């Protein structure tokens, strides 16, 4: 537990996409709790949140 | 002019270059 900040990454258990209703989600680090609808909004390609 | 600078890339761990009339800030 020394020298460089080392990532391990993790395991990977992905489920199915909730279309509209309020669910739990875990968007790789954001926690919360909402309806995820679609988007009109269009993101950069570095942009993540 | 303005530009705004976009990320690259991000590498997880004296100045010279080689081929001018470059900068240096």
């Amino acid at each position: 537990l020394l020298h460089a900040p080392a990532t391990v990454c993790g395991p990977k258990k992905s489920t199915n996409l909730v279309k509209n209703k309020c669910v739990n989600f875990n968007f790789n680090g954001l926690t919360g709790t909402g309806v995820l609808t679609e988007s009109n909004k269009k993101f950069l390609p570095f942009q993540q949140f | 002019g303005f530009s705004a600078l976009e990320p690259l890339v991000d590498l997880p761990i004296r100045f010279q270059t080689l081929l001018a009339a470059y900068y240096v800030g």
